[PDB]
């Protein structure tokens, strides 16, 4: 009532594309507990790396690392299908407990991070400075990442839809599409958002028939 | 949201 224990900075994990995803937001009063269900990036992925971050920067690499830990034993499935619930829990004493739980396998891995770990009172103030100083640049990075994830979903999805369409797809369209996928896959390898959107444009246009067959 |  005269004071508050708060989180100076946001706390969370690194997610597909090097993005920091936030669990517990800046200036939250402890004790506190937030959960979020995540999934796997890649097909038949048997583990996930839980990389714990402190900071306000969109790029995981610009934020302060507090440790990382694996949850193994993820039973084979398509990417985006496993349920990994991730829980940040700050008790009344300032200690952070992060758990990942595979909601199919029941398996669990925790890490426990001292109240003292992470950025000192100064670093905190610098981090907020950089957040507002690099807002524009963080935004641009977010849009590239989101665009790369949009690109990759369109690629992964279209390849499946070609496998299940088999002989249904006119060889002609299958030629046009397999060329747009190879180019899309190359562009995804770069940092040019415009060029990824242009290969996504190329795929859309030549995939009208494939799309029909998926129904 | 997906982890690697």
């Amino acid at each position: 009532v005269l004071l508050l224990d708060v989180t100076p900075l946001s706390l969370g994990i690194e997610t597909m594309g090097g993005v920091m995803t936030t669990l517990i937001a800046k200036n939250t009063t402890i004790p506190t507990k937030h959960s979020q269900v995540f999934s796997t990036a890649e097909d038949n992925q048997s583990a996930v790396t839980i990389h714990v971050l402190q900071g306000e920067r969109k790029r995981a690499a610009d934020n302060k690392s507090l440790g990382q830990f694996n949850l193994d034993g993820i039973n084979p499935a398509p990417r985006g299908m496993p349920q990994i619930e991730v829980t940040f829990d700050i008790d009344a004493d300032g200690i952070l407990h992060v758990s990942a739980k595979d909601k199919n396998s029941g398996k669990e891995q925790k890490i426990t991070i001292k109240a003292s770990s992470g950025l000192n009172e100064d670093e905190i103030q610098k981090m907020v400075r950089d957040a507002e100083a690099n807002a524009e640049a963080d935004r641009k990075f977010e849009e590239l990442v989101q665009t790369r994830n949009q690109g990759d979903h369109l690629l992964h999805s279209t390849r499946k839809q070609v496998e299940e369409a088999g002989d249904k797809l006119p060889a002609d369209d299958k030629t046009a599409i397999e060329s747009a996928l190879t180019a899309l896959e190359t562009a995804l390898k770069g940092e040019d958002k415009a060029a990824i959107e242009a290969k996504m444009q190329e795929l859309a246009q030549v995939s009208q028939k494939l799309m029909e067959i998926a129904q | 949201l997906r982890i690697a």
